[PDB]
RNA sequence: UGAAACUCAAAGGAAUUGACGGGGGCCCGCACAAGCGGUGGAGCAUGUGGUUUAAUUCGAAGCAACGCGAAGAACCUUACCAGGCCUUGACAUGCUAGGGAACCCGGGUGAAAGCCUGGGGUGCCCCGCGAGGGGAGCCCUAGCACAGGUGCUGCAUGGCCGUCGUCAGCUCGUGCCGUGAGGUGUUGGGUUAAGUCCCGCAACGAGCGCAACCCCCGCCGUUAGUUGCCAGCGGUUCGGCCGGGCACUCUAACGGGACUGCCCGCGAAAGCGGGAGGAAGGAGGGGACGACGUCUGGUCAGCAUGGCCCUUACGGCCUGGGCGACACACGUGCUACAAUGCCCACUACAAAGCGAUGCCACCCGGCAACGGGGAGCUAAUCGCAAAAAGGUGGGCCCAGUUCGGAUUGGGGUCUGCAACCCGACCCCAUGAAGCCGGAAUCGCUAGUAAUCGCGGAUCAGCCAUGCCGCGGUGAAUACG
């Protein structure tokens, strides 16, 4: 949805 | 165009013979408002089209114009979803335009190497019946010669 | 998303700056830094006195801060101590001659900022929104003026869909530039976010 | 024409000068 | 490329480590993150590990690689194409 | 990677390049006008506000 | 004639407000038509998809994402990756505690950060001849409280923006009609760029919009005359250069000026056509300005902010790497395919801006980039500066070329600590595709399109062919 740190995408 | 239609620009009339057709065409030769080479172009034309066939320049220039000014061409109309070839009188205004324009393309044609030479045959052998620019508006006034059937849809 | 600031469309004609002075590309940036900066410390301190405006004028290492108020007692203090605690305060940043000054509002429900503030903060105690939009309307007009309208923004009394809801009386004719209207904004924060309150106050036109 | 430095026209065309170019 | 006006352009920290091994007969390996250090010729022979920003990549010196960079040797991205 | 980086941006470099500009106000490291010391968003916002001696929308 | 089991939370009637129609009517917009130049093919620039990658940080997604956030990614920026480090921390306030430091220069190691370290030596007020002991800016370390996060949610938000759309609209108060949603007003005739006005009417008013007030341009005046101007006398190294002057050009503040005010005609009026005068005529040309609302449009990465998550780590410093990858596919662009062209030399005419670790005249070295000298100007003064297209003369002669300038070898210059990845520029050599572009598709109605150059922001430099501006030359066409 929108890579950020640990989401990452 | 949809509320008024436009008005026709009234142009300048050239400095040497006071003409506005001699405008209008010197404009339709200008390509990027080079019009100072545009109007160069024209008139050397002018000194060759009077060495070669010693007639006045001026003279031949409008002969020609006449001889490409088409009198008839095709247009689309409707009726449905058909779409006619319907044969047109032209306009004074759009006579004159066409020829101009014809004239320059068929000039440029040419296999003449500088564009006054080009300029100076097609002008010639426009004002004699020859020339690109005149087999142009032969074969638009044929077209509109052979769908004369839907002439009855004309407004 | 399309309106523009009603007071930068008309500065230079019906409004002008809150900050008077020139300068040169050599300075500009520190000076006007300077005015920020101050203005941070105002604004911060003076919002219990209802702070409308900060006026900013300059001439060489000296500078004015004209101060307009709703309640110019928690600017002077007693007898003038608040006032030269802080303007002790004041050059202490600015290392310059700064000579605070105090000027009251005529009619603070007349000054757009203070409408705004006062609904802002009426909202984060929970009032009625609905209903502190109208009244603050209808003493701007009690007032005199010829046109009020205040705009609150965000998740009004709470609720998961954020909204917008106003109120608006006479007339506040934003495409005019000839019409002198007041606006401001304030920020009501909340146990659930940020409100955005606008107040527009029609004064006349010039 | 003007993409090509090692005329006039090119030196004009990114602003820089040179032996077809100088002042 | 830099100007001769200036000099030839190495890290010092590095050719610092390249001499004391002249002097005291090397080889020893070489651990540099220093890519824009010029490779000179008092590094013939030797091998420098060249960061290449994941490893130090050895590089083994010799004559015909004298005049270039040390960053050269150790190239920065794998591809081995695609499909 | 913000606070640290709004005043690693005043502190002095290493080298002279390594200084980049960066808005006074809100701490933007991109649209950075040297004049106000302010970025493109922070200049319109005082502009409208009148926060900024003589500064006005053109129109021409 | 005529069931049931089973199944549903409805199936329905009329009417209302919309939206939609390959319904109708009446209008409009570069919507088509009429034109002119392009894009789609080529090479390159730049953004994106995709793949690849340790990482190729994140966002943006039909119009309205795609030279967009980025008005400047080699380091920094930088949010990603690798590795070496820091643990009240780079930063905020507050509490103690020890040292009891203030500040400025060093040393060892190390890629650096860091870790380890050594010198120059504290003002308040004080007991002061005494040893001095404390108190305190501020520092250092220890320990708390807390900081920090460009981690997530734009389906929790503010603010701001895009958009429909500069489209003519969206409404309210009272009254009237209707059981009611709601209607009327806002419909109707005429009119206009416009819910712009006129007339009519169970409507009468009013608000947000439209227009206007604001800015640039066009004519005129006034006030000003230096750094700007030179009409006319006087000198004149012949340069407005000196005397002189402000006339003019200008520059920049304030005014004048246009109102369909006048004539003719049509008309019930508002207006419409035409004409006069005038620099300008029917809103003079451009700008700023964007209704109630829509897209659960965009942005938690500019900032703010609820909530969720990370706390020797999703925080922090560093060096290096990546953001510039490349079987591919798309967008936006630059340069071209030539003779209305290309090249060389000479010679003209702008506007808006910018300029004290700045612009840099002029001189010398160098083919040159540039270097070295070296005036002037805090700049209507001095500089950027050459404007280019154009004008004159000369060369090329239809060729993949004296078209095109990609690619690549070699040699340099400049900025910068540093140009391997991955800079711009100069010089020698190289001299690719490309012969005007398939299906398809874009812009523009006049000082416009096309073409020609100029400046600025960002900025050390710069991948800018981008953006915002500026003027020079200057068209075609609109039946409908
Ligand atoms: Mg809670
Ligand atoms: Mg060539
Ligand atoms: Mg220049
Ligand atoms: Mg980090
Ligand atoms: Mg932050
Ligand atoms: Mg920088
Ligand atoms: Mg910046
Ligand atoms: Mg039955
Ligand atoms: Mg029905
Ligand atoms: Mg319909
Ligand atoms: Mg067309
Ligand atoms: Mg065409
Ligand atoms: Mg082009
Ligand atoms: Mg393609
Ligand atoms: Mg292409
Ligand atoms: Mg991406
Ligand atoms: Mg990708
Ligand atoms: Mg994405
Ligand atoms: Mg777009
Ligand atoms: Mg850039
Ligand atoms: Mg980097
Ligand atoms: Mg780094
Ligand atoms: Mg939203
Ligand atoms: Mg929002
Ligand atoms: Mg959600
Ligand atoms: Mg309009
Ligand atoms: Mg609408
Ligand atoms: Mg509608
Ligand atoms: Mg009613
Ligand atoms: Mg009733
Ligand atoms: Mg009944
Ligand atoms: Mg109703
Ligand atoms: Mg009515
Ligand atoms: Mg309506
Ligand atoms: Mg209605
Ligand atoms: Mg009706
Ligand atoms: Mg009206
Ligand atoms: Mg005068
Ligand atoms: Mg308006
Ligand atoms: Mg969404
Ligand atoms: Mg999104
Ligand atoms: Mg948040
Ligand atoms: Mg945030
Ligand atoms: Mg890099
Ligand atoms: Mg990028
Ligand atoms: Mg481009
Ligand atoms: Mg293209
Ligand atoms: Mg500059
Ligand atoms: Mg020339
Ligand atoms: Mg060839
Ligand atoms: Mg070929
Ligand atoms: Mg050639
Ligand atoms: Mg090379
Ligand atoms: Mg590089
Ligand atoms: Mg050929
Ligand atoms: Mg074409
Ligand atoms: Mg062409
Ligand atoms: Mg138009
Ligand atoms: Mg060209
Ligand atoms: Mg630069
Ligand atoms: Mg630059
Ligand atoms: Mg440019
Ligand atoms: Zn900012």
């Amino acid at each position: 949805k929108t890579a950020g740190x640990p989401h990452k995408r | 165009a949809r509320r008024r239609r436009a008005e026709v620009r009234q142009l300048q009339p050239d400095l040497v013979y006071g003409d506005v057709l001699v405008t209008a065409f010197i404009n339709k030769i200008m390509r990027d408002g080079k019009k100072n080479l545009a109007a160069r172009i024209f008139y050397d034309a002018c000194k060759i089209i009077q060495e070669k066939t010693g007639q006045e320049p001026l003279k031949v220039f409008k002969q020609a114009v006449e001889n490409v000014k088409p009198r008839m061409e095709v247009r689309s109309r409707r009726v449905g979803g058909a779409n006619y070839q319907v044969p047109m009188e032209v306009s004074p205004r759009r006579q004159q335009s066409l020829a101009l324009r014809w004239l320059v393309q068929a000039a440029n044609q040419r296999p003449e190497r500088r564009a006054a030479v080009r300029i100076a045959h097609e002008l010639m052998d426009a004002a004699e019946g020859k020339g690109g620019a005149v087999k142009k508006k032969e074969d638009v006034e044929r077209m509109a010669e052979a769908n004369r059937a839907y002439a009855h849809y004309r407004w | 998303g399309n309106k523009i600031h009603p007071i930068g469309f008309r500065l230079g004609i019906t409004r002008d700056w809150e900050s008077r002075w020139y300068a040169g590309k050599k300075q500009y940036r520190h000076l006007l830094l300077e005015d920020q900066r101050i203005r941070g410390l105002l604004e911060k301190e003076l919002y219990s006195a209802g702070l409308a405006r900060v006026d900013i004028e300059r001439a060489a290492d000296n500078v004015a801060v004209t101060v307009h108020v709703a309640k110019p007692g928690v600017v002077i203090g007693r007898g003038g101590e608040r006032i030269r605690v802080l303007r002790e305060e004041l050059a202490k940043l600015t290392g310059k001659n700064v000579a605070l000054n105090v000027q009251e509002v005529q009619n603070p429900n007349l000054s757009a900022p203070l409408v705004a503030q006062r609904v802002a903060e009426q909202i984060e105690r929970r009032f009625a929104v609905r209903r502190a939009i109208k009244q603050a309307v209808q003493r701007v007009m009690e007032s005199g003026a010829k046109g009020a309208k205040v705009i609150v923004s965000g998740r009004i009394g709470g609720a998961e869909q954020a909204r917008t809801e106003w109120a608006a009386q006479g007339r506040v004719p934003l495409h005019t530039l000839r019409a002198n209207i007041d606006y401001g904004f304030a920020l009501a924060r909340t146990t659930y976010g940020v409100l955005g309150v606008k107040a527009y106050i029609f004064l006349g036109e010039v | 024409g003007k993409g090509d430095r090692r005329t006039r026209r090119g030196k004009i065309w990114r602003g820089t000068y040179g032996k077809y170019r100088p002042r | 490329p830099r100007s001769l006006k200036k000099g030839v352009f190495v890290d010092d920290h590095l050719l610092e480590k390249v001499l004391e091994l002249n002097a005291k007969g090397e080889k020893r390996l070489i651990k540099t993150w220093s890519r824009r250090s010029t490779i000179v010729p008092e590094m013939v022979g030797h091998t420098i590990a060249v960061y290449n920003g994941k490893q130090h990549v050895p590089v083994y010196i010799t004559e015909n690689m004298v005049g270039h960079k040390l960053g050269e040797f150790a190239p920065t991205r794998t591809y081995r194409g695609h499909g | 990677a913000r606070k640290a980086l709004i005043e690693k941006a005043k502190r002095t470099p290493k080298f002279k390049v390594r200084a980049y500009t960066r808005c006074v106000r809100c701490g933007r490291a991109r649209s950075v006008y040297r004049f106000f010391g302010l970025c493109r968003i922070c200049l319109r916002e005082l502009a409208h506000k009148g926060q900024l001696p003589g500064v006005r929308k053109a129109s021409w």
